[PDB]
């Protein structure tokens, strides 16, 4: 929209997305701006364990369109105050990301179903608390993931999902039969008067 | 019509909230709000006006955008949004004052004016910030098929008509039985009159009742029921019912005796209360039904005993009186108040400009014919009417 | 009783500003308060009735988090957030009716009922959206035992007491000299009478007094003041103050002079005010007294001397009158009003429901009966129906 | 005065904002505020009083600045709101005290205590938090030089003047005609008199005249009329008209005729209602003239045909009367009223210390002396202490 | 508003400044202006007129600039410019005629033309060359609520109405003691006439007041009182008061004794000044309050003692007279002078074109009525009138 | 005496020319004017009264050099300025007010009071704006 | 705290540490900035010796807890207006000593 370029200190509690709303006019880009800030988990109770699930909005792959849409306003604004290679640029690479909208839109549902198929398989409680060591992911992969992708459905091995469990309940039991075993024998250590 | 409300207060806010020295991190909510509105209502004009005296004016919008660069508000940055907030003001004044005349007789509860109707369009639904006000909120409650309600004061509901009913009479007016009432306001004083000073009477005892109707059903009415009326205690000359001859009235206020006030709903009898003066609290009624009885003094004194003479001769009639006033009620349609000036605005919009009478509202805004008879179509036209002079009595104090 | 007020305002400003269109950032804090009282009032039952004819109802929680994602609110939004806002505000309606209906000696300020036992443990304090309104604040500043008030226009304080006194009476009906008022509400009127017209009196000037108490302490209280008798000043026939047979009233208004008025507080005097009419203001007082005299006039006319004979039969006695109203007032203690509406809330559920008497409210809410003996148990217990009562008065209109 | 108002409105919303239980999210902007208000009032001084018995104090500001992060506030913020929110309102009480009883000749509206003139520099310029309500925007306004306007209930404009004039008198005063009233609060009651029912005019017809003028422009005004004089039909001794002797007054009533009632502005006719009594409504007046006609009956019965001779003696005057009463009205300039609570708090303000009368207002707030010679400089005196006082009571609950 | 004096004072400097031959180096400035006025100008179209017989005009703006390229003006670049000066001269001239007819009775004091409206728009706040003349800099300076004034020349502010008030009357007319006045302009001229030539009067001195208010105050006043009237010094035959008789009038004139002047303020003596004839000064007053003594003369001669016989046979009666004239004064609101044609200006606008009567200006503007009920709404109303007569004043000759 | 009248004019010129809106290139003169009067007024201290009931005040001056950026001068360089214009009006009506009320025998046409006797000297000769009425 | 940084001037004769206490108004690191504030060497005489002693509260190994009670309200803090690493480090070291 050719609007003066934000400078977004590193620092402040504020978000760029979250700017760049209160900023602009048009509809369906700040539409899709606002849904990615706020997009937050739920936190659900289901046979005793806990999980975090995404809103419904993202597992039937509705939500795409909501982006493509906003995507396609990019294509009819005259880009202003820009050389003509550069907005040429820019339209061939959302052109490009456009024209496999039905394969974005088949990835993200495959996506959101193995998600919640295999996280239903875990029996201990989990939380959204970042941790120290940090995963290292390059973006160039995900572009090859968007652009590749084909017709063939994936659906998880049951012989590997039952293993996964399998490992996963042993690890929990063995977890609480030690938790059990060090609070008997410190409960009786500290009850015997010992001290030394 | 909420759109225009919805102006209104946002407009409001934002001259409140825009002064000199501010910190932004607190007009955060007002600004996205007047930049959405800006971004809304530019492009498209408007006209108001055309009838009667009233300035035909034209309508543009291009204006820019509040942007958000400061930390403090400044000046200039003031000076500038309160330059816009005043043009949009005068916007709102002027729409409001088109609205306000004109009237329907059929869909008398929908948007009339070219603006209005214009703006009940569904892209400008995008700027609401709230319903807190009393006439507002009422209006949407109504919108959607709900029961609804109005905090008045002193309510005048009770239409100004003098009027008396004999009961007995002479030709000459030498021997009168009847009531006298008076409802002005949201004042009822009844007075019930004897001449014979129940010397004559039946077990000595005047029976004594009067029933006045109610367009419309209130609630929780604190009622003050004070004995000892002060319309008719005063001696009196006036011309007869049909107009050809005068009588006096000579009045001595007695003791009611025996006092009955009766609420009715729906035919049925809601609440009652016997010989009790003071504050009475009811809680839903349509007609008041208040009914006592005159009684001849058992025992007397000589001035006592001369002042009322056996035989025909009159020369000192008795009376009681009673009244009735609405200190605090709830209704459920729009009615006269006087905690603003909602139906003044009314009056004075109409007069000032001369609109010629239309098909509803009776000449001159005279609330007495207007009350007189009371139907569905008028009452949600006089609601909008209201609604749209609240809005008015929002902007300028 | 916080708690109840809160959830009050929470639902008043969810049905306010939740319409298709504001945007998102105007109601993000009452989102975040919804989504707060949600996820603290889920896991939980309650019970209400038990007493009078309240159908004894159970209530759940398992309500989900409303959606925080788009933009505007649309109408499935709208929709969704309505299926459990209409059943906030049945449950806040039974629960707040139910608490309505109980008092008792102590417990005074403390909650009796069930429900708001439950709610105002620990763990659900985490509910408090504000305290903006002033019955909410003023019961906060209440249990810091700090100043509390309010502001009424025309609030009935003096209790009825129709009542007069006979200086010099026989039952010869010729020689009488007392004083009559009447309190009803705020309107306080006194007349003073004298048969003799102060001929045989003393220095030609007779004294009268009027001691009126008052059940509370008003301060900052604006006054209008009236030299002439205006319910007093027409003729009357009274019973006797035992009661045997009738006298005879036939007065005559003259013009008091020394019109002395004192607002006395705990014996001391604070304000004084000398021949004056129209505004009066008292800053702080507790009672009132009155004080007028009665002057034969020096000079005479043969249409006022034909009516004061120095004889012993005498026609038109000698009377002055004052009027004192009380317009507005700020009071410590709560009392009913006329502007305000809580009472008649009050009164109306009680007696829709049918309510078995209780040991602290006189039957049927009735005021003067209640405010003759003030105590402050009852004190303590009406501010609190009257603090429940302010909640539900914003929730259905 | 704006930063005065900005302070009040901060305390008061943060301590209806901050208690235990509620979101951080909340009260953020509360909290950014009240940050930047300690930052800019830290480390100054003042020092307020030094007339009447008044104390003087001196005041510092040390406090320090808030900033806690927790997901639910707790009680120890809320124990430092309560320390610091309770020391700014002791300051801002005792300012407001000083500015009272302080008044100037020229330049009225300009501020005057010394602690007042330091808070209206430039560095006291930030704190501006919000402007909502109707008596701090009016002065807001009014500093922008645009249209002023009050809400009143019943206001008070009339002083208090009984006053009586005669168009025919008798030193004998046996044969009167002339015509009597009053105006008090918010009622003027207005009659006409005469002993032989005008059988000394043509037509047999008496037309008297009244003409009232008002201290200030009214506007939107709706007004309840009434055709039967309340104070002017008892039997009355009053006062003559050199001070010297004594007058007799025995009345009755009989019907206006002709009843013409005109609001005229600059002597020209703007509003005019023929006959209609009940509730009419004026849109922008400033004098008001009343004319009724005494009409004899044409045809008689008995007892008028006697009680009325022809002859010279008289048993009973003729009197008609109109009751005129306004119940609401807006004005552009500032005005008190008996339905808030406003002129109370100067009065009360002023005699708590007693100081000497300033050079401007009348003794101990006399209100019919203010409004006698009713003076541009008293009315801009006026509006700044009845500004002041307003913003005081925003907080004393 | 400012924006029209900024074109009007721009094309009348450009006007000035523009002529064959000047170096360019002395027009930059106003070169500057006239680029930024035309950029900012074009591509706004404009209406004016719709009301009487006023032409209807629309408006285009489509203009080239006034480049640098020159080092001396030339003939050919002087017509260009003055070709564009002329057209924006009858621009301005038309909109102005507009302005001036209308008026309203709220806002008095804002815009009121559509293209007024639009002008005061913000996108047009580039162009204010300066305020240095008197009308626009008091305007400028009452925007932002500061004292005002206005130097006048002979400013009339005392309405026309001449009026005489009898103390001393017979029936016929043969022995009368009175005053005659007569306001006319800014001259008073008061006499004070006796026929006993004080041979009855008390103490042989007859005492003479008379009090003439002003309804706006004014300032720095010299005033030139001169004794020996002239109103009143010749023989007169003029009628009664009720006009059913007529007098006659036999002046001589005496020495005035003891001429005591005085200026008061808000009912406070301000300057005084005793037996002092010529010319004085007074700094404030809104009160003139002239009174006096008549002496008669304590010995005579033949002529004399002829002239004034003791007994009752009068034919030459005495008379003392004094003149007030106001050489010069400031005000502090807009007032009819001599130093211009600014009522003359707006009498001729609105007679020529036969603008019907509105609610505020009385037919035909004469100044009589409009002076004689000043109310601020009024004076509002004029001082924009005038300000827009003098802005058509500076561009006309 | 010519100090005081080229303060009065420089004072009027500014209050009737400095409102939002007007393009620098008409108000450079005047700019320039007033930051020459300021810089040359500094670091002095002024005292009137002691006659009559004029109340003594003392007077400062320390007030920096107005801004020289903005091609229009929007509402805040209005207000700084104003911020001492209303100061300069003051001091300049008290002054003037002071020496109205002091004549003498002697000093004729030299100034009087103390005031104008300091304004008067060399350094101060700086400030004239003109001697246009 | 989102404060501006503590302007300052060599030589005051009161130590920072008092205008920290007296410009923070959270009760936990206040109350500890105090104590830190008036913690001074205890004047005692013992036998006739004269000596420097510590306070009993810190003498009992007490005040280490209401220094992690303040470290630990320190480590939620939102700490606004400071980059991400720098503030994530700072506050897992707060952490790391608590």
């Amino acid at each position: 929209f050719g609007m003066q370029r934000m400078h977004y200190r590193n620092g402040d509690p504020q978000t760029p997305f979250q700017i760049a709303e209160q900023q602009i006019q048009n509809f369906q880009v700040a539409n899709w701006l606002h849904f990615v800030n706020n997009n937050y988990f739920r936190q659900v109770v289901i046979d005793g364990v806990l999980n975090q699930v995404l809103n419904d909005n993202i597992r039937n792959g509705h939500v795409i369109n909501q982006l493509m849409e906003a995507l396609m306003q990019l294509s009819r604004q005259q880009f202003p105050t820009m050389p003509v290679d550069y907005k040429r640029s820019i339209q061939r690479g959302i052109l490009l990301l456009s024209n496999r909208l039905g394969q974005l839109v088949d990835l993200t549902r495959l996506l959101a179903y193995s998600y919640e198929t295999l996280m239903a398989c875990v029996t201990m409680n989990m939380q959204h608390v970042q941790t120290l060591t940090t995963e290292k992911l390059q973006l160039t992969s995900v572009t090859s993931l968007c652009m590749l992708i084909g017709n063939a459905t994936v659906i998880p091995s049951p012989q590997t999902l039952f293993h996964y469990y399998n490992v996963n309940v042993n690890f929990h039991s063995n977890y609480n039969e030690r938790i059990n075993d060090a609070v008997a024998i410190i409960t009786a250590a500290n009850r015997l008067n010992l001290y030394q | 019509m909420d759109v225009l409300y919805s102006l209104s207060k946002t407009l409001k806010d934002a001259r409140d909230k825009i002064v000199e020295g501010t910190l932004y991190s607190n007009v955060s909510d007002l600004i996205q709000q007047f930049n959405q509105m800006i971004i809304t209502m530019n492009g498209n004009e408007f006209q108001t006006g055309g009838i009667g005296n009233l300035p035909i004016r034209n309508w543009n919008f291009n204006f820019g955008l509040l942007g958000t660069t400061l930390l403090n508000l400044d000046a200039n940055y003031v000076e500038t949004a309160r330059n816009t907030i005043d043009y949009f003001v005068d916007f709102v004044d002027n729409v409001c004052m088109d609205e306000m005349v004109r009237e329907s007789q059929r869909n008398g509860i929908a948007p009339q004016s070219d603006s209005l109707r214009k703006l009940s369009a569904i892209k400008f639904k995008r700027i609401n910030f709230d319903n807190s006000s009393e006439y507002i909120e009422n209006w949407n409650l109504q919108n959607r098929r709900q029961r609804t309600g109005f905090t008045f004061h002193k309510p005048n509901i009770f239409p100004y008509s003098a009027s008396f009913t004999l009961n007995r009479s002479q030709p000459a007016h030498d021997n009168l039985m009847g009531t006298m009432w008076l409802n002005a306001g949201s004042e009822i004083q009844v007075a019930g009159f004897d001449y014979s000073c129940a010397i004559n009477a039946p077990a000595n005892i005047q029976q004594f009742e009067h029933i006045v109707p109610l367009r419309r059903v209130l609630t929780t009415a604190t009622i003050t029921l004070l004995p000892d009326a002060e319309r008719f205690s005063f001696p009196r000359v006036i011309n007869s019912a049909d107009g050809a001859t005068t009588w006096f009235f000579n009045p001595v206020i007695l003791r009611p005796n025996n006092v009955e006030v009766e609420f009715l709903l729906n035919g049925q009898i809601i609440n009652t209360y016997q010989a009790r003066f003071g504050t009475i609290v009811a809680r839903n009624f349509d007609t008041i039904r208040l009914s006592f009885q005159l009684m001849r003094p058992p025992n007397m004194t000589p001035a006592v005993a001369v002042l009322f003479p056996n035989a025909q001769p009159f020369e000192h009639h008795a009376t009681v009186g009673l009244t009735l006033r609405i200190e605090s009620a709830v209704c459920e349609s729009v009615l006269a108040d006087a905690s603003e000036t909602l139906l003044a605005n009314v009056t004075s919009v109409r007069q000032e400009y001369a609109i010629p009478v239309g098909p509803v509202f009776p000449p001159g805004m005279n609330w007495t014919d207007l009350i007189t008879n009371y139907s569905p179509s008028r009452e949600d036209n006089l609601q909008r009417v209201f609604t749209v002079a609240s809005i008015r009595s929002m902007l300028i104090k």
